[PDB]
């Protein structure tokens, strides 16, 4: 049995998404583009952080 | 490190010490320290307490 | 929801309280009795 | 004074890890833990009663 | 982690474990591990050992 993370807070803008993360222990975050070029990215998060995509 | 020992029949103790490196692997995309109440299930393997041939 | 000022009041002895945290209830697991939930953590602690 | 405890009784509850990696019903269980003091003391609530016969 | 336990009246033990994160805060402009003999005094808060209503 493995645990699950809590929900983030999300705000919207023109052609971008902003997210605020609340981790309790190290967690992995990744995202990809749909279509022909995925452009894979990956990072580890250990504390409160804000990202924009 | 790893150490084992026991007590003799004349109230004397014995020990022996060997070097070792212990680090359990990670299952899933999160690192956790104990067993939660709310979560998901994934496959893994164990030892069975049986004395059969 | 997660910065300075999630909870506010006018004086330490007042009874009126304003709150803007997130609170969502979740489905209980099979065979147990409990009340799980999801909530944003406190913002006053982070500022310190 | 202890007069407030005259008519009360203890109870049993669910615990997520009973020592072997499995859940069980235990006569001792945990409630909220508070860590508000700045010098680093803790206050813990359990299901049994101490000091009363 | 945090663990509690006690001994039954038939010589049987019981335990229960919950996850936790413990890190006392920092007071002043230096980090120290014990209480010194020669130093300075600063404010803080604590719990009082009183059973009053």
């Amino acid at each position: 049995r493995v645990p699950k993370a809590r929900n983030p807070t999300v705000t919207y803008g023109k052609n971008q998404v902003t997210m605020l993360l609340y981790p309790d222990h190290p967690t992995l975050l990744s995202y990809r583009n749909m279509g022909q070029e995925p452009n894979y990215h990956e990072e580890w998060v250990t504390h409160k952080k804000e990202v924009t995509l | 490190t790893l150490t084992v020992g026991f007590t003799d029949s004349r109230k004397i103790s014995h020990t022996c010490t060997h070097p070792f490196h212990h680090e359990p692997p990670v299952i899933g995309r999160e690192r956790f320290h104990s067993r939660p109440q709310h979560g998901k299930e994934l496959p893994c393997s164990t030892y069975v307490q049986s004395t059969a041939a | 929801p997660g910065q300075f000022g999630d909870i506010q009041s006018r004086t330490p002895e007042s009874k009126d309280v304003y709150a803007n945290t997130q609170l969502v209830l979740q489905r209980p697991a099979a065979g147990t009795v409990h009340v799980p939930y999801s909530q944003a953590p406190s913002g006053f602690k982070y500022w310190l | 004074n202890f007069n407030v405890y005259k008519a009360t009784r203890p109870y049993l509850a669910h615990c997520p890890d009973c020592g072997e990696g499995h859940s069980c019903h235990s006569p001792i269980a945990l409630e909220r833990i508070r860590n508000e003091a700045t010098d680093g003391t803790l206050k813990i609530q359990v299901s049994l009663q101490i000091g009363i016969k």
